[PDB]
């Protein structure tokens, strides 16, 4: 059966994957020991998509946690679902990157890529058939960007027929949790565009505004944003694990949501998102979910979709529903809002409906979109970059580790050309 | 004897076949364990009719069918559901990975080394059949399995067996509604290969059945397990003369001889009598005239194409239940008297007639109502060119930029294989525009 | 930009093809090049900017080798002489007439040798002691979007062909890291280099025939001009460079009649993708010449990437297709002509 290998690069990768396994176990009925404690016989039929079996009816996940400087690894082992992971898969070296793309692609990444890829082969060759891989990292910073991109390159050199699906946290417009963000983001995009099939551009400000406006939360920590991102992660790969009326997968979404290979940067979203009081004052139905989905305040990309046209979008539904209502609503969205849709694609939407919803809901939807508003996530990066590169601001730390300015100009040149390919379809034709 | 193999391909065909067999088992008397206490209580008769069901010595009845999807998430419902104990355990999944909506993987990358099993089971299920023959492929234009695997299987069965009546009850893409952004390519790519080998392919569209189901059956929130049952009723009205006794029978080659004037124009439309709900079954007569006048009503057509922009090359009317021929003849005459139903001058006859006695069954927990008569129309008209003129336009928009094409060339396929498959469909449209013109002496 | 010049050529019947008496499917009426199936059904028409007929030595407009040079390749030297770059792409399957067209026979020269010899003639004619001329040669190949060198003599071991990589200079443009470059003064040198290059090129013995091609070859000349003598100190100030790129592509080979599996299938995908993107680029540039607003996908492949300063800008580009007139090769002829038409529009 189809299978995924997850990798966790960077603090964020490891701060999100924990919450993702906490959600998969909740759906599949596994405890910290690995033991099955479910209720239905439909949680174990396709458990192989994420987990491997063990001796005493225990289940071990296929995680490979690579992080230079073992500080963030130690936090997992002293956590709820830390003692289910394989200790042989925790691969970490000391002297962390230091938010340097050079110290996580060239020196220490090169030290620690062989030990990572060994476990990759160990886990992959023990799969019946393999579909693709999965990685969670944060651009702008160090480890997660550089080491992640290095692993992606090595793997797509080894296994190119298979999917590499990165779920990447991106920089924000106003907040700057890290000062060398544009440079690392530029280099990471230059390495991801050529070596990726579909990546998802999560952004933190959008998640904060989702947590404050819709959820009406007052003290939203990181576990809540990771909760939203895990939600989406789980929903994408549902139709491999559970059955339904119109089954989807990663490769159908890839063949459909990607008209040209370089435009594989999407905006995600999750839907039923309500407050603890406003769930008695609505009605879960397909139209309410679609309205929550196409709204600009449930997308995670920090990019208002109304500043550009949708090239393609996808809705993965979960629950007992009616395909008539689904298609009628997705057609009304096209016929009303045609100015936000592209004309050389007659139907810009697809659908996917599973039959098994989450542990405590009747309906659920995830939303994905390839748009042209994503310009304003990279144009800014190409403006922060050149304001810093024109004066050689944060540079000597990177030249000092066996690098050159040519690579940086190249990466800038590649991001700008991406922005041009996007702008080509933002005026009506 | 007489026999008909039923092949299902993809997730459209499986979910349809499940409904079809839920209907067939209840019509004949079989229960999901294969056994038949009806015979043990009655003590005779071929009611376990040998067209669809092979019979062992232990009283079981195992049906003549295969079904493939290249992904086990679908058929593993059958290996777990109610019909576990009925169907042969050879349900040839080889679904290590799906066809991802491309003809490219359904035709060559994940097609080769798997079709051999299908052809082997077909050889094993044909040599057990010393009778009339003909195969029924159930697939959907638009998938990677409904397109390429179908085009691969028919081009091989046209070598292995040859002069046999092959048929295809295929799902058709709706104009506006569609659940994929690639069906315009798969549709015409499949039509290129399945226009020379096949003999008569009946087409059905989801939007038509959806629009029917609220207007008549009063369902505003329908699903896929309430259109697949109507599809099974159509298949049963098509395949009933093989099984049940009747006043005027029509077999498999006859649909192929009446409704296919030229080799290439073998793509008609279908209808039934769904003005019939549980409450509206009363308040209504359901005569032969009233039901047959639902033929020419575009509101009851099962493919989105108004026939009043075209003419009828041929038509076939299969009647079930309590029907008397003069009622059918009055219906046909009342139809011909009208001027909204145009007919090609090279066909003044126009119609077939086929009558059988066994009425349709009610799949319990269902929407349709008990009837004393049912009707099916199979109509070859020149209107469906319009229903293709949209598809060949969509192609011509997204093939201008060469969009969604690198995924197909990535799984072994030429970029000049779409220009060669789009230059044949325009010829077919031109053929329809040619035959529909009346001759000037 | 300037008008990409597409051209065709219909080779004559071969010796065996005339002995076995194969039929004729492709006809011409001046500019029109139509294709009549023997007995099936409708005829497909095709129209191009230039058309060459080489079926028999009677017809008006028999385009021999000299006419092919003098109508397509000759003015490209002129623009290659005024400092502007130029590219000529060949396209066609095996058994269609590329090697007879581009290189040719020792008694019937192709386009490459006439190019080089007319070059050297115009060089030595103008070679005063105030205006010099330097030439620089190179030869490489794309195999599964990996750039390999061919002048490099290899050792007898396992995988020795080192894959070089591309890089973008902010001023010059895209280029190759480690592609050797050699000086040339006599075409004998170019021949002794090109034979050595072709002997190393990737060419698998496909089930149809042994001699084929599974890699895209590029043959680059650089023409450097030292026209500079200032009247104040007699010292060289400026220096023009022009790039000439003669490219030999590979065939479609749809994996359908040729059940391929393994390394002979990945090559297919690479070739088809490169041809799908190059046609896209040439179409977008043809639209760019027509005063519209278009984006040229240059980074979706390698050849489109390295040849980016030669195609666009104030350049001039050329393409030659080769088609067989027999009836057994109708699918390949159609696949080539349709491709060429897409390049045109
Ligand atoms: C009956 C009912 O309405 O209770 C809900 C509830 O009130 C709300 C507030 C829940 C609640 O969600 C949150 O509180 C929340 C807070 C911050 C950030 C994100 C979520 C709920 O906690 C969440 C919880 O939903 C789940 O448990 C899902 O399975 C969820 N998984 C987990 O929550 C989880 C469990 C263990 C460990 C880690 C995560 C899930 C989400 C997506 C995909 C798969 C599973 C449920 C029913 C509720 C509460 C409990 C209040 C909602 O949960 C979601 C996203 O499904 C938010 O929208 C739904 C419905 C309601 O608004
Ligand atoms: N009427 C009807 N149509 C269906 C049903 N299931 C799927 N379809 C249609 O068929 C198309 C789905 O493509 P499929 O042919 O199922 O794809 P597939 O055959 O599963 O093969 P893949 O494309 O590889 O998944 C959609 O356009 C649906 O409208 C069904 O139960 N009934
Ligand atoms: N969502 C989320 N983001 C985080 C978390 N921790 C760090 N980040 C993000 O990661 C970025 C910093 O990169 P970081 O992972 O620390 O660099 P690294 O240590 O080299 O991998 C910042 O932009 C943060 O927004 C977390 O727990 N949750
Ligand atoms: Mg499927």
């Amino acid at each position: 059966m189809r299978e995924i290998v997850h990798i966790q690069a960077g603090q964020c990768g490891n701060q999100i994957g924990a919450k993702f396994w906490e959600v998969i176990s909740d759906e599949h009925g596994i405890d910290p020991t690995g033991s099955y404690h479910g209720d239905s016989d439909l949680q174990l039929e396709r458990i192989n998509v994420y987990y491997n079996e063990a001796t005493g009816n225990k289940y071990v996940p296929r995680a490979i946690l690579v992080d230079l400087e073992p500080g963030t690894m130690d936090s997992v082992r002293s956590g709820p679902f830390g003692q289910i992971f394989r200790p042989d898969n925790f691969v970490f070296g000391q002297s962390g990157a230091g938010n340097n793309w050079a110290k996580g692609h060239y020196t220490e990444g090169a030290e620690l890529v062989d030990s990572v890829l060994d476990v990759v082969r160990k886990e992959s060759e023990s799969c019946d058939c393999l579909q693709g891989f999965q990685l969670t990292h944060s651009l702008g910073g160090g480890t997660g960007s550089g080491m992640g991109t290095l692993l992606i390159s090595k793997i797509r050199e080894e296994y190119p027929d298979r999917i590499m699906n990165t779920f990447s946290v991106m920089p924000s417009p106003k907040v700057s949790d890290t000062v060398v963000e544009p440079y690392n983001a530029t280099l990471s995009v230059h390495q991801l565009v050529e070596n990726t099939d579909e990546t998802y551009c999560i952004d933190n400000e959008a998640l904060y505004d989702i947590c404050f406006r819709t959820l009406k939360l007052t003290t939203p920590t990181y576990g809540d944003l990771n909760h939203l991102v895990s939600a989406t992660m789980s929903g994408v790969t549902t139709c491999l694990r559970f059955p339904g009326q119109l089954n989807a997968d990663l490769r159908k979404l890839a063949v459909n949501m990607v008209p040209f290979p370089r435009l594989h940067f999407f905006m995600p979203g999750f839907a039923p998102l309500t407050s603890r009081g406003s769930q008695q004052y609505r009605a879960l139905t397909v139209p309410e979910l679609t309205q929550q989905m196409f709204d600009s305040k449930n997308m995670m990309a920090a990019c208002d979709p109304r500043h550009g046209r949708y090239l393609t979008v996808a809705a993965i539904f979960r629950g007992r529903m009616s395909m008539k209502e689904v298609d009628e609503q997705m057609l009304n969205v096209q016929n009303k809002n045609s100015s936000y849709f592209v004309e050389w694609i007659p139907n810009n939407v697809k659908t996917a409906v599973c039959d098994i919803p989450p542990r405590g809901l009747k309906m659920s939807a995830t939303f994905i979109g390839n748009s042209t508003a994503i310009q304003e996530l990279f144009k800014r990066i190409s403006e922060q970059f050149t304001a810093m590169f024109r004066r050689k601001a944060f540079l000597h730390w990177y030249t000092g580790e066996g690098m050159d300015e040519m690579e940086f100009t190249e990466a800038e040149s590649n991001m700008n050309d991406l922005v041009s390919e996007y702008q080509q379809y933002q005026d009506a034709t | 004897m007489r026999e008909c193999i039923s092949i299902h391909v993809g997730q459209a065909g499986v979910q349809i076949g499940n409904a079809c067999w839920e209907l067939y088992c209840l019509e004949h008397g079989i229960q999901p364990d294969g056994q038949m206490p009806s015979d043990k209580t009655i003590g005779g008769g071929d009611d376990s009719f040998n067209t669809f069901f092979s019979e062992t010595g232990a009283g079981k009845h195992v049906p003549r069918a295969v079904f493939v999807d290249l992904e086990p998430t679908v058929i593993d419902e059958v290996r777990t559901g109610t019909y576990r104990q009925l169907f042969h355990p050879e349900q040839l999944i080889t679904g290590k990975e799906d066809a991802a909506n491309n003809y490219a993987r359904g035709h060559y990358t994940i097609g080769k080394e798997i079709i051999d099993l299908v052809l082997d089971r077909i050889r094993k299920l044909a040599d057990q059949c010393t009778g009339l023959q003909g195969f029924l492929v159930f697939h959907s234009f638009g998938g990677g399995t409904g397109s390429g695997f179908t085009s691969l299987l028919m081009e091989r069965l046209s070598v292995d067996y040859g002069k046999k009546s092959k048929l295809e009850f295929s799902i058709y893409p709706a104009p506006q509604v569609s659940t994929a952004v690639v069906e315009p390519y798969n549709s015409i790519l499949t039509t290129h290969t399945t226009l020379e080998h096949s003999d008569c392919a009946f087409m059905v569209d989801n939007e038509a059945i959806y629009d029917i189901c609220r207007r008549n059956l009063d369902i505003e929130r329908p699903t896929y397990t309430n259109l697949n049952r109507l599809i099974s009723q159509i298949v049963s009205s098509i395949t009933a003369s093989l099984r049940f006794d009747g006043a005027l029978n029509v077999d498999l080659t006859e649909f192929q001889t009446n409704l296919v004037p030229y080799p290439r124009i073998h793509f008609p439309l279908a209808t039934y009598a769904p003005v019939i709900s549980a409450e509206k079954a009363y308040h209504e007569q359901l005569s032969v005239a009233e039901i047959t006048n639902a033929c020419f009503e575009p509101a009851n057509q099962m493919v989105k194409c108004d026939p009043r922009h075209g003419k009828y090359m041929a038509c076939c009317l299969l009647y079930r239940g309590d029907v008397v021929p003069k009622d059918v003849n009055a219906a046909i005459a009342t139809i011909k008297t009208k001027r909204s139903i145009q007919f090609v001058d090279w066909c003044p006859t126009g119609f077939k007639v086929g009558i059988n006695y066994q009425p349709p069954t009610v799949v319990p927990g269902g929407d349709l109502a008990k009837v004393q008569r049912a009707v099916c129309m199979l109509s070859n008209t020149t209107a469906i060119a319009e229903a293709w003129a949209r598809l060949d336009h969509k192609f011509d928009l997204m093939y201008a930029k060469r969009a969604f094409v690198h995924w197909y060339v990535g799984e072994g396929m030429e970029e000049g294989e779409f220009s060669e498959a789009r230059e044949d469909m325009a010829a077919l449209e031109k053929d329809y525009e040619e035959v529909g013109v009346d001759s000037v002496e | 930009n300037s008008q990409v010049t597409v051209a065709v050529r219909v080779r004559p019947f071969s010796k065996r093809e005339k002995t076995e008496k194969a039929s004729q499917v492709v006809f011409t009426n001046g500019e029109e090049i139509t294709v009549e199936h023997p007995d099936m059904k409708q005829v497909y028409s095709f129209i191009y900017d230039v058309s060459f007929w080489s079926f028999d030595e009677c017809h008006p407009g028999y385009a021999s080798q000299t006419t092919v040079y003098e109508t397509l390749a000759a003015p490209l030297l002129d623009r290659a002489f005024e400092g502007y770059n130029t590219c000529l792409f060949a396209y066609g399957q095996t058994g269609s007439g590329k090697s007879y067209t581009m290189m040719g026979l020792n008694e019937e020269p192709g386009i490459i040798p006439r190019f080089c010899e007319d070059l050297f003639a115009q060089i030595a004619k103008k070679q005063t002691s105030e205006v010099s001329y330097h030439l620089e040669m190179s030869f490489f190949e794309v195999y599964n979007e990996k750039i390999h060198d061919l002048l490099v003599c290899k050792g007898e071991n396992g995988q020795r062909k080192q894959p070089l990589r591309a890089r973008e200079h902010p001023v010059s443009g895209p280029y190759v890291e480690g592609l050797s470059m050699n000086v040339v003064s006599s075409y004998s040198d170019i021949q002794s280099w090109l034979e050595l290059g072709n002997k190393q090129r990737a060419t698998a013995a496909t089930g149809m025939n042994d001699k084929s091609s599974r890699s895209h070859s590029v043959f680059t000349l650089v023409m450097t001009q030292t026209k500079t003598e200032v009247v104040e100190g007699e010292e060289h100030d400026h220096r023009i460079t022009s790039r000439i790129n003669l490219v030999d592509l590979a065939g479609s080979e749809r994996c359908s009649t040729a059940h391929s599996s393994g390394q002979r299938l990945k090559e297919g995908v690479s070739i088809n993708k490169s041809l799908l993107t190059l046609g896209k680029v040439i179409s977008a540039l043809s639209e760019q010449a027509n005063g519209k607003r278009v984006f040229i996908p240059y980074r979706e492949s390698t050849l489109t990437w390295l040849l980016k300063e030669s195609l666009g800008g104030n350049s001039k580009t050329a393409m030659i297709a080769t088609v067989s007139p027999a009836a057994s090769n109708i699918e390949e002829t159609l696949s080539t002509l349709r491709y060429a038409t897409q390049a045109r529009l």
